[PDB]
RNA sequence: GCUCAGAUUCUGCGGUCUGAGC
């Protein structure tokens, strides 16, 4: 199923959405 | 010509002459990217509603496409959607690029706000795969109309006796010749269909009856094939499709896995 | 050494630190 490697990119999915309080994806695809 | 031939084919000693290997990052990595592209490729075209083929076709070019860039300076997760795109036009199902990142998006970023698209962060990237397109065709010098494995394997199916049952193994089995393998970049469609089945049909016990008057039944696909070669692929293709940490949580499984349905 | 869960506006999808369980 993943390319959405558990982590290395599940992890910026963390960090993208814990701006989410005022900071935004700067690239988000 | 420039050549004819000698265009998309490389010996293990040049794979290993990588250009993504001209940098700083592994083969057990890289192997590792490609097949977790592809990976990627069939997500999207799922999701996009696009034949297999077109699929298929995109990670020619991505498997093409890294034989000249770095997965340093093109990221696999941007070259994917790039190329998902650019197939998609040419085998004959477009989608548009609006609708293509909207599902790359939500691909890669589950749990997301849906795109603005009106945001400077939006028309800055379909502002990028467009540039990235005029790059993804630059590299494959053009050359788009890809054949594939499974054009041959269609050929000799019930060209001899062969179930159904397992007479699409092998269909299914060429697929991988693409996801999981390097196969693609170093034999021919011909000689590549030719492995998809003789190991498609060790798992299967049948095999095939060689035909009477003096010519092998594997003979007629292609015209340079040794079972000294055949046997050696097999071997590569498995512990290499055993070479995988048990990430099989397997490619066109979503709900497409079960042999067909009963629940 | 793998691999999950918290942390990091170090940063493009890979590098730090901290706990479990195996
Ligand atoms: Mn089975
Ligand atoms: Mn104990």
């Amino acid at each position: 199923i993943d390319y959405l490697d558990a982590s290395l990119r599940k992890k910026n999915k963390q960090r993208l959405k814990a701006i989410q309080q005022g900071r935004q994806p700067q690239y988000l695809l | 010509r420039k050549n004819n031939n000698k265009r998309w084919y490389f010996t293990r000693e040049q794979l290993e002459n990588s250009p993504s290997r001209r940098f700083g990052l592994d083969p057990d990595k890289e192997l590792s990217y490609r097949q977790q592209a592809a990976n990627l490729l069939q997500d999207m075209g799922q999701r996009l509603n696009v034949s297999q083929l077109t699929i298929n076709t995109a990670i020619v070019y991505m498997h093409r496409f890294y034989m000249i860039q770095s997965f340093t300076r093109f990221h696999r997760n941007s070259v994917a959607p790039a190329a998902l795109f650019l197939a998609a036009k040419v085998e004959e199902q477009p989608k548009k690029l609006e609708h293509v990142i909207k599902v790359a998006h939500t691909c890669l970023h589950p749990q997301e706000s849906l795109p603005d698209t009106r945001s400077e962060a939006y028309l800055q990237q379909v502002q990028d795969l467009v540039i990235l397109e005029s790059i993804i065709l630059q590299t494959l010098g053009f050359e788009l109309t890809i054949d594939h494995p499974h054009t041959h394997v269609v050929k000799c199916t019930q060209l001899v006796r062969a179930s159904k049952d397992l007479a699409q193994t092998s269909y299914f089995m060429a697929t991988n010749s693409l996801h999981l393998t390097t196969f693609s970049l170093q034999y021919t469609p011909p000689v590549v269909a030719c492995v998809c089945i003789h190991l498609a049909c060790k798992w299967s016990n049948w095999e095939i009856p060689v035909s009477t008057d003096g010519k092998h039944w594997w003979e007629y696909v292609d015209a340079t094939v040794t079972l000294e070669l055949l046997d050696e692929l097999t071997h590569e293709f498995l512990q290499i499709l055993e070479k995988t940490p048990n990430r099989l949580k397997r490619i066109w499984n979503w709900r497409a896995c079960q042999a067909a349905k009963k629940t």
